């Protein structure tokens, strides 16, 4: 009721010991969370997003609770914690005190190498909103220390570590590419064939996505005969996606740069390989339209 | 790591120290399992990280601070990055330049309260941090603060622009913090305030904290009646600590319309349900007003009062738990009861009225006529304990403060209806036998419920049974 | 002010993991697994433009060359093309 | 990416609105493609009244956003064809 | 620890192959086993297609895998009523 009156009306009428009240009030509904209580989370965001830069003086006190409740025990209040953080990233960012975000983006690369995968998932969840509300250049810890730290991370089999962490290297490739060599993200690539193996569509349209971004990063030559040789070397159930990211690649790397190779693989007698050349130009005329 | 206070200590018996990379931490012999560990948490240079944030907060409440003891300026020392690694010499990290001639004592540690403070004096000041990574044989802070100041002051190479100053070490290791060295007044308690939020709110330490945590993967589980007026009975002594009428001010007027505070003696409030004892800590005349952080340094100084009083007194006269109510000034009471830990302090279903525990008139003509630290005590049932039990003399001692707190005249009129109720000079409650007093505890528990029906609008016998005697212990109704 | 200090010489980090982020070895390698280019204690411890005249308001020709406009005028006047690049201005003297 | 079975209604659109779920989010309601969402789909009738308020007019979870023709099948203005939603039959 | 006693391992290793890089250098190394013995054989009905497919010119017949024209070894009778 508190979420849908404030979503209704707003935050204009708080006043500063109601305000307070009020942040007392969230934070013992979220100390005492036994279910799965997801629209209280939707609540907590509706109600710190509408107060906006009024929560100034009461975050640190949020801040030291969620990073105290990210020790426990228990894996699913970790997760809650996270996705605490993940919801109130967007309202730590207006009133851009970078401190304390930069403090919880190194405190959250320390909680990194979590076991739990649910966990996981929320933490690199939570990392690519505060990269999503900081941008790169405050970023601390930098993007250089960032992406390596999340290369051996794609070799999980996990499907949420999964979806969020080629999220979040798909959000970096696509704005700050700039701070990682071709060494790495052609390792990024080499990873990303194996990633492309896996079961829910979002995950492999988000790889498909992310060999886009970095072809438009670092030059759509080496990645492009990395995806021939994967299409001429998987002969499974997969490989049609591997054809839906040549397609993207050459769309967003000017289709003149990509089509003598593409035409030249045609020429391999491998009974495979020429049904991907042409579904990838299907897909790429679908692609490029007129 | 779990062992690394033992495996890596000082006091071996054939070793060669040598210092680990960009920390101060030393090994005798080259261990690298334990070496992997120790990089791996202090990692992108994280003791030099830590030593500059407690530098640029201590700089932030001198700053906060810089009028009220005639600072005229504080100074960064803008250093080589080195310094925190050196364990040979030091340099000075923080300047203070002064307004005027400070006067300053000889040095002495941290704790020392007794300092006569006219030594010599002087305008300049230089504080010093010093960080170690203490093992099992030297987790000691105080002895090597103050050999380590002597050694610095006395020795040619460490550069101080003052021959008086401080030196603060802090072992990241045991997370323990002293200080040595000169001091001008009202440094002391500031020092002594700012380092307790240091090492509670650093976020480097934080950082270092939580890398120790991961390294360690270990994890926090943890985030009559059954409350308190009955559990002072049950084979468990709870002692209620009141420190609200510290802050205590009486009440006087001028010639004009205007009225000026009297400075009344501030009195800490220590009952014992299991016994009728209630102990008032009393304050001087001069300390409860004039003196900054009212509700923050008086209540510290009533928190070292109580453990120097739970120090004085026995092990078995000492309280097995503490029936505390919510906390408002609590965080130095319990960061300053480390020598007295056998009081448990939590807020349980049941409070008691400590704001009529002024009401007797020969505690309150001990702490009203007084200028001095008395610490007197008195019995809240001096003679109704002997006809009833511990919980029923308990409730009724709650009874009559909640009667007190009520109405003053309801309550005397019910205690002491007459002149025959004059008890003994040590005695608070009004003197009376056990059908007296059996006939008192009903009428101040009549005018308790004819109050509470007046108060809330209801009626005063609507209340169940169960309802009135926790109303009359104190517990939710 | 010598401030020397006997560190320990020997960074034990996995080279494979360091610039690769995969190990043979795995959980059972020698060395720490990290990945970071931070330097060490004993690094850190060893370390009208042709006649050169005033412009009166001043106004940009087709041939993205901006000069006075008296001087634009003459320049328009005397030749049909700008004396920057030989670009066909045409003569324009505009704003 | 499509079936032989499930005919959908083919009945006259109407201004109910179209709704996805995020499992099957993005595709085009016709070819199940994704590129170029370009016309807004129309689900006719008691598809949208009643119990299926704001479902999916793919498989049936519940839909969190708007369904959309591309840009290819409006090429041939195949959007005008009827309702889009899955009759199970 | 026992260093000389570790399972064997070499640094910039790159490690173990996937199941689909094992499975296409099976697939390679059979198609070279059945090329090895359709050499010592000398069988000259073995033909490779323009798109890359085993056939049979003798039986006239397409095959999916190297043992499908392995296990086409009818062909006596289809050889003989070729051979005329
Ligand atoms: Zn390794
Ligand atoms: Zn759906
Ligand atoms: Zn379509
Ligand atoms: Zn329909
Ligand atoms: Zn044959």
């Amino acid at each position: 009721t508190i979420e849908k009156i404030m979503g209704n009306l707003g935050a204009a009428d708080i006043d500063h010991k109601l305000e307070e009240q009020l942040i007392d009030g969230i934070l013992y509904a979220f100390q005492e969370q036994t279910t799965e209580d997801s629209v209280m989370l939707n609540g907590f965001g509706t109600v710190v997003n509408a107060l906006g830069k009024r929560v100034k003086p009461y975050l640190p006190q949020i801040c030291g609770t969620v990073l105290w409740r990210l020790n426990n025990k228990s894996a699913k209040v970790r997760q809650q914690a996270a996705d605490l953080i993940s919801r109130t990233a967007v309202v730590m960012k207006t009133c851009q005190e970078e401190k304390l975000m930069g403090h919880l983006g190194v405190v959250l690369y320390e909680y990194l190498g979590e076991e739990y995968p649910e966990v996981l998932g929320s933490i690199l969840g939570a990392l690519k909103a505060i990269v999503n509300v900081i941008g790169m250049h405050k970023m601390t810890p930098p993007i250089k220390d960032l992406l390596p730290r999340l290369t051996p991370i794609l070799k999980n089999r996990h499907e949420k570590v999964q979806e969020n962490c080629i999220d979040l290297v798909g959000r970096i490739a696509d704005r700050g590419a700039e701070y990682v060599s071709a060494r790495e993200w052609m390792r990024i690539c080499f990873e990303l064939l194996e990633l492309l193996k896996a079961h829910k569509k979002a995950i492999r349209r988000a790889t498909v996505n992310t060999f886009g971004y970095i072809a438009k990063a670092i030059g759509p030559h080496d990645v492009l005969a990395t995806l021939l040789n994967n299409l001429k070397v998987q002969e499974r159930q997969n490989r049609v996606c591997t054809t839906v990211a040549i397609a993207i690649v050459a769309e967003t790397c000017s289709p003149f740069t990509v089509l003598p190779a593409l035409m030249n693989e045609y020429r391999v007698p491998e009974l495979n390989v020429q049904n991907g050349v042409l579904k990838s130009l299907s897909f790429l005329f679908e692609y490029i339209g007129e | 790591l779990w062992w690394s206070p033992t495996i890596n200590r000082a006091n071996v018996y054939v070793g060669f120290q040598v210092q680990l990379d960009l920390t101060g931490i030393f090994m005798h012999g080259k261990i690298p399992t334990l070496k992997i560990s120790l990089i791996q948490i202090f990692r992108a240079h994280l003791w030099q990280k830590i030593h500059e944030s407690i530098v640029m907060d201590l700089c932030q409440v001198f700053d906060q601070e810089l009028d009220a003891l005639e600072i005229e300026t504080v100074q960064k020392e803008t250093i080589h990055p080195r310094k925190s690694y050196k364990m040979n010499s030091s340099c000075a990290d923080i300047l203070l330049f002064a307004s005027y001639k400070w006067n300053v004592s000889r040095p002495s540690l941290l704790a020392d309260s007794k300092d006569v403070m006219d030594s010599t004096t002087t305008q300049k000041y230089w504080i010093d941090i010093q960080l170690r990574w203490g093992d099992y044989d030297s987790h000691d802070i105080e002895r090597y603060a103050r050999a380590k100041f002597l050694d610095y002051t006395t020795d040619n190479m460490s550069i101080y622009p003052s021959p008086t100053g401080v030196l603060i070490a802090i072992d990241l290791a045991y997370n323990l913090h002293s200080a040595y060295g000169n001091w001008f007044p009202g440094s002391k308690p500031l020092i002594q305030q700012a380092m307790a939020k240091i090492m509670k709110a650093n976020p480097a330490l934080y950082v270092l904290r939580e890398r120790i945590r991961k390294g360690l993967q270990l994890y926090s589980s943890e985030p009559l009646s059954s409350q308190n007026y009955g559990e002072l009975f049950s084979n468990q002594i709870i002692w209620f600590v009141d420190d609200t009428n510290v802050y205590r001010v009486t009440i006087h007027k001028t010639f004009e319309g205007n009225l000026t505070t009297k400075p009344i003696n501030g009195a800490i409030f220590i009952f014992n349900p299991r016994t009728g004892q209630l102990f008032l800590k009393i304050i001087h005349t001069s300390v409860w007003a004039g003196q900054k952080r009212l509700g923050q340094l008086a209540k510290w100084k009533t928190a070292e009062e109580v453990a120097a009083l739970i120090r004085s007194l026995p092990v078995e006269e000492q309280p097995k738990q503490i029936i505390v109510t919510r906390k408002g000034m609590l965080d130095p009471l319990e960061v300053h009861l480390l020598d007295f830990p056998n009081i448990v302090i939590k807020g349980s279903e049941l409070q008691l009225p400590f704001q009529a525990c002024l009401k007797v008139e020969k505690f309150g003509d001990l702490i009203l006529k007084a200028t001095e630290p008395q610490m007197v005590l008195f019995n809240l049932y001096d003679d109704w304990l002997k006809t009833i039990s511990s919980y029923t003399a308990f409730s009724r001692l709650i009874l009559i403060l909640r009667a007190l707190h009520v109405n003053n005249d309801r309550a005397k009129v019910i205690l002491k209806p007459d002149k025959t109720t004059i008890t003994e000079p040590h005695h608070i409650w009004p003197t009376l036998t056990d059908e007296e007093w059996i006939k008192v505890e009903v009428q101040l528990k009549d005018l308790i419920l004819a109050d509470y029906g007046k108060k809330n609008n209801v009626n005063v016998a609507s209340l169940t049974q169960s309802e009135i005697r926790d109303i009359i212990l104190g517990m939710e109704i | 002010l010598r401030a020397t200090v006997r560190w320990d010489y020997q960074p034990d980090i996995c080279k494979d993991y360091k610039e690769t982020g995969f190990c043979g070895f795995g959980d059972s390698c020698k060395f720490l697994h990290d990945r970071s280019d931070y330097k060490h204690g004993w690094q850190i411890e060893r370390e009208c433009f042709i006649c050169r005249q005033s412009f009166q308001n001043p106004v940009v020709t087709k041939c993205r060359h901006y000069f006075c406009e008296s001087c634009a005028l003459q320049h328009f006047r005397t030749t049909p093309r700008c004396y920057v690049c030989d670009q066909q201005t045409n003569g324009v003297f505009n704003p | 990416k499509h079936h032989p079975d499930l005919i959908f209604c083919r009945k006259q659109a109407g201004v109910a609105i179209g709704r996805l779920c995020e499992k099957c989010d993005g595709k085009c309601v016709i070819c199940d493609s994704y590129v170029r969402p370009c016309t807004l789909v129309r689900i006719c009738d008691e598809c949208n009244y009643g119990s299926y308020q704001g479902r999916c007019v793919i498989c049936g979870g519940p839909g969190v956003s708007d369904a959309y023709y591309c840009k290819e099948c409006t090429i041939q203005e195949k959007d005008r064809d009827g309702c889009p939603k899955i009759v199970n039959l | 620890m026992d260093f000389q006693h570790r399972p064997g391992g070499k640094t910039g290793s790159g490690g173990v192959a996937s199941s689909s890089e094992s499975n296409r250098d099976r697939r390679e190394r059979l198609r070279q086993l059945a090329l090895e013995t359709i050499d010592i054989n000398k069988d000259p009905y073995f033909m490779k297609n323009h798109l890359g497919s085993y056939e049979c010119k003798l039986c006239l017949t397409l095959h999916n895998n190297e043992g499908s024209y392995l296990a086409h070894t009818k062909h006596q009778t289809n050889l003989a009523r070729r051979a005329a």
